[PDB]
DNA sequence: GGTCGGCGCCCGAACAGGGACTG
DNA sequence: CAGTCCCTGTTCGGGCGCCG
């Protein structure tokens, strides 16, 4: 067997474990013909070699159809191999995005062939890549091969190819520094600001530099004229857009279906602004069978129809211009949902997106807005390496009020206010000092761990009082209920004294939404008030009426 | 031609496997230039995917410095080699360093590039350089010399360092010199003028052996933040309720605290804004409790076998309080920072500055870095903290969310 | 078909750590 | 006292998309 022009990556197994020894699956007669035809072709080219009984290893093998071609792809079920091989550190840290490309004079795209089959495997590792090819007869012993290149299906094949490919491009990139080469596996986006004459020369220089290592650049996959098909997009000299997305039109929707629907809606949200998957993801909660057919709710059918209405119109993105600033603007789409657009010139979106994660049982719009800014910041640094300037639907004074008074550290990068309703605001403000002339409510609540019964009420300085029996409750729900009562039976200005750190920690965080209906009722009463002062006192210390109301709600 | 000191991980543990976070453009361009240069000087060499280990990498600019500096987050590697730099080749901590009138820090990380690393240990010093928009896959390297920011580097170089410092320690015996990581702490009771000159004498004393920085500290002027009670002449119900709650919380630190006579002032269901006169038994319980807060807590002392822990509280208006302890309510030191960089505009910058000051103080006093309890959400911190870091070490931290209880540490 | 790697989303289940009360 | 229970937050396992 000849020597391959690329240096080989030494691969070991995990210490103490032997190679795989698994029996072959029974294969359909149409797949055996496709395998023997492709096996017999690859041993002629030096990519697989025969092995005898001295190889005690074996692993299953099969084949799937190629998309839009009569050719078959050979895949090996290396699940038992991959368990015992050494771990690899993948060098693909993410996926490039067209919004990060810069306008270049000339653009060229190519795709090499038999990529994994043009890179050799380590000599001492080929023995563990032994597999059997079942013949048309079950009594035939079958032909046993071992791989000489990176087997499609092994966990180290992508990792080894990406690193070997970069090593071959380094000498070219070192000689041609002004040439931009986006390397993602077998696809090479090449662009330069050189004139179109000396462009094609450097292209030819690359196709010959890659040829010296057994990497073929077929003219079938060579692309010299716009538009270019790169990473599933359409690159034009001034704009770009995704390749057409097709949503299913099922009359009867299954769970799995929603998942392909939801998956493509998230993929479309990167340039199609305003995609919502709130009501469609509400169909995937608490379901067990990927196939338990599920009827679409009224809110989900509306959400689907809106999304179909956004996909009819054509949209496109632009490229990144380093000379001008990066801008990102956010809107409050719905309750728990957010959208944003990143651009440099008005209405010329580099890309869009959405954020809708519910973090915590109690939150407000300001928290979610801060979470959204951070998600945009990280994503922007991935693609452009810088933080955009932000246009936020929150008043400057609103944000200044929040971050200065919040006990956690919180911050938003350089931003400016944009008057786009609905505006994010704080729905209520707790006073910092007790209110003069306002009735003072000493609240408490308790419950029984066994009976699940409890009381909750208050005692005031004007003699007012209430105690309410509660069934199927906890100690925490009662201390919250006691505050709800004081809010109901008080005027517009009220002072409230509790001994509940749990209740006080939730309210001071100024939430406007909650998963607990009792909190939402407390919020609704807090918005109706003009001035509210909360205070904490230690319990069981004989403080004011807090000990008097502790003895009333004891049982 | 120097012999390599053999190093091994702690038993039954693999190398670090931490993903590289996204980096800005100004950082990636700085790492490329440095790494190609360090590759050209043979300090590092490119590797491949067969190395399953990786450590995050980013760049910093020290306070009032224009040149970039490569920094590696070997916190995970240092946790996994802890038995080396503590048992075999430990460094003593001079208890007199914190008593000096002026202490100066010097980055000596460039010297570690002169000593080769153990061949079998280079596999764990692996790191990856990302690219903007993932243009190219990760450009991986590994260290072929003593890496900056690794706990095992100053321990191997300790024998070489002491021999360089002996001619200077002999001429100046009253000068205290401590080495922690890539930094060198030199403290002296000399006047500020002749102190800086002796620093330059050292600097040229290290330039002749194959090695520059400057950051001055004054540990004798480090103050602590005690728990203080208000001196009001007219007390309202709310004032007394806040006072009892704060004194009740302080009772976990000073057991001698009593709130019996003050709670008696809170018997009736009175309005919060109503003015209450202090009884004679309460005015004495208040004055006695003020004296207990002047006394030091009984039974507090540093334990070298225990890990330090630091808590930070945001007090607003650029005020930040902190406490260092090993066992709860046994605070080795308390304090308060005000007017740091980014006050009144950035809380992450202030929180980043406060951690650095606290860590620096922990190195001067005990020679350890505390594990921080940061008052910030995890996602907020991990997004911005690298933009304000100006130090060669990185402490450990965790994220807490303790609602303000009462104002124990700030009036 | 039921290969590999990367990144993203959505969900639930398992994990985990602190507070109040009881044991 | 040490044990729960109540609550809340995080981490991971598993589905889809997209790319190769």
């Amino acid at each position: 067997v000849p020597i391959s022009p690329i240096e080989t990556v030494p691969v070991k197994l995990k210490p103490g474990m032997d190679g795989p020894k698994v029996k072959q699956w029974p294969l359909t007669e149409e797949k055996i013909k496709a395998l023997v035809e492709i096996c017999t072709e690859m041993e002629k080219e030096g990519k697989i070699s025969k092995i005898g009984p001295e190889n005690p290893y074996n692993t299953p093998v099969f084949a799937i159809k190629k998309k839009d071609s009569t050719k078959w792809r050979k895949l090996v079920d290396f699940r038992e191999l991959n368990k015992r091989t050494q771990d690899f550190w993948e060098v693909q840290l993410g996926i490039p995005h067209p919004a990060g490309l810069k306008k270049k004079k000339s653009v060229t795209v190519l795709d090499v062939g038999d990529a994994y089959f043009s890179v050799p495997l380590d000599e001492d590792f080929r023995k563990y890549t032994a597999f059997t090819i079942p013949s048309i007869n079950n009594e035939t012993p079958g032909i046993r091969y071992q791989y000489n290149v990176l087997p499609q299906g092994w966990k180290g094949s992508p990792a080894i190819f990406q690193s070997s490919m970069t090593k071959i491009l380094e000498p070219f990139k070192k000689q041609n520094p002004d040439i931009v080469i986006y390397q993602y596996m077998d696809d090479l986006y090449v662009g330069s600001d050189l004139e179109i004459g000396q462009h094609r020369t450097k292209i030819e220089e690359l196709r010959q530099h890659l040829l010296r290592w057994g990497l073929t650049t077929p003219d079938k996959k060579h692309q010299k004229e716009p538009p270019f098909l790169w990473m599933g997009y359409e690159l034009h000299p001034d704009k770009w857009t995704v390749q057409p997305i097709v949503l299913p039109e099922k009359d009867s929707w299954t769970v799995n279906d929603i998942c392909k629907l939801v998956g493509k809606l998230n993929w479309a949200s990167q340039i199609y602004p305003g995609i919502k998957v709130r009501q469609l993801s509400k169909l995937l909660r608490g379901t067990k069978a990927l196939t338990e057919v599920i009827p679409l709710t009224e809110e989900a059918e509306l959400e689907l129809a809106e999304n179909r209405e956004i996909l009819k119109e054509p949209v496109h993105g632009v490229y990144y211009d380093p000379s001008k600033d990066l801008i990102a603007e956010i809107q409050k789409q719905g309750q728990g949902q957010w959208t944003y657009q990143i651009y440099q010139e008005p209405f010329k979106n580099l890309k869009t997106g959405k954020y809708a994660r519910m973090r915590g049982a109690h939150t407000n719009d300001v928290k979610q807005l801060t979470e959204a800014v951070q998600k945009i910041t990280t994503e922007s640094i991935v693609i452009w390496g810088k933080t955009p300037k932000f246009k936020l639907p929150i008043q400057k004074e609103t944000w200044e009020t929040w971050w200065t008074e919040y006990w956690q550290a919180t911050w938003i990068p350089e931003w400016e206010f944009v008057n786009t309703p609905p505006l994010v605001k704080l729905w209520y403000q707790l006073e910092k000092e007790p209110i003069v002339g306002a009735e003072t409510f000493y609240v408490d609540g308790a419950a029984n761990r066994e009976t699940k019964l409890g009381k909750a009420g208050y005692v005031t300085n004007k003699g007012r009082q209430k105690v309410v029996p509660l069934t199927n409750t906890t100690n925490q729900k009662t201390e919250l209920q006691a505050i709800y009562l004081a809010l109901q039976d008080s005027g517009l200005e009220v002072n409230i004294v509790t001994n509940s750190q749990y209740a006080l920690g939730i309210i001071q965080a100024q939430p406007d939404k909650s998963e607990s209906e009792l909190v939402n009722q407390i919020i609704e009463q807090l918005i109706k008030k003009e001035k509210v002062y909360l205070a904490w006192v230690p319990a069981h210390k004989g403080i004011g009426g807090n000990e008097q109301v502790d003895k009333l709600v004891s049982a | 031609p120097i012999e390599t000191v053999p190093v091994k991980l702690k038993p039954g543990m693999d190398g670090p496997k931490v993903k590289q976070w996204p980096l800005t453009e100004e950082k990636i361009k700085a790492l490329v230039e440095i790494c190609t240069e360090m590759e050209k000087e043979g300090k590092i060499s490119k590797i491949g995917p067969e190395n399953p280990y990786n450590t995050p990498v980013f760049a910093i600019k020290k306070k009032d410095s224009t040149k970039w500096r490569k920094l590696v987050d070997f916190r995970e590697l240092n946790k996994r080699t802890q038995d080396f730099w503590e048992v075999q080749l430990g460094i003593p901590h001079p208890a007199g360093l914190k008593k000096k009138k002026s202490v100066t820090v010097l980055d000596v990380g460039d010297a570690y590039f002169s000593v080769p690393l153990d061949e079998d240990f280079r596999k764990y010093t692996a790191f990856t350089i990302p690219s903007i928009n993932n243009e190219t896959p990760g450009i991986r390297y590994q260290y072929n010399v003593l890496p900056q920011g690794w706990k095992g580097s100053p321990a191997i170089f300790q024998s070489s360092m002491t021999k360089i410092l002996e001619p200077f320690k002999k001429q100046n015996p009253d000068i205290v010199i401590y080495q922690y990581m890539d930094d060198l702490y030199v403290g002296s009771d000399l006047e500020i003028g002749q102190h800086r000159t002796k620093i330059e004498e050292l600097r040229q004393h290290l330039l002749r052996w194959g090695l520059w920085m400057g950051y001055e500290l004054h540990p004798d002027k480090w103050t602590v933040q005690p728990i203080v009670l208000p001196e009001k002449d007219s007390w309202t119900v709310n004032d007394i309720q806040k006072l009892v709650g704060k004194l009740n919380w302080a009772s976990q630190i000073y057991p001698g605290i009593k709130v019996r006579q003050l709670s008696k002032l809170l018997r009736g269901t009175k309005a919060l804004t109503e003015v209450i006169p202090l009884t004679e038994e309460a005015e004495l319980e208040l004055a006695e409790n003020r004296e207990i807060l002047k006394e030091p807590v009984h039974g507090v002392y540093y334990d070298p076998s225990k890990d330090l822990i630091a808590e930070i509280q945001k007090q607003g208006q650029g005020q930040w309080t902190y406490q260092i302890y090993q066992e709860p309510f046994k605070n080795l030191k308390t304090g308060k920072y005000a007017r740091m960089r980014g006050a009144h505009t950035n809380d992450v910058k202030q929180l980043t500055e406060a951690v650095q000051k606290i860590t620096t103080e922990s190195i001067v006093i005990w020679g350890k870095t505390p594990k921080f309890k940061l008052p910030i959400q995890k996602e907020t911190w991990e997004t911005w903290w690298t933009e304000y870091w100006q130090a060669t070490w990185i402490p450990e931290w965790e994220f807490v969310n303790t609602p303000p209880l009462v104002k124990l540490w700030y009036q």
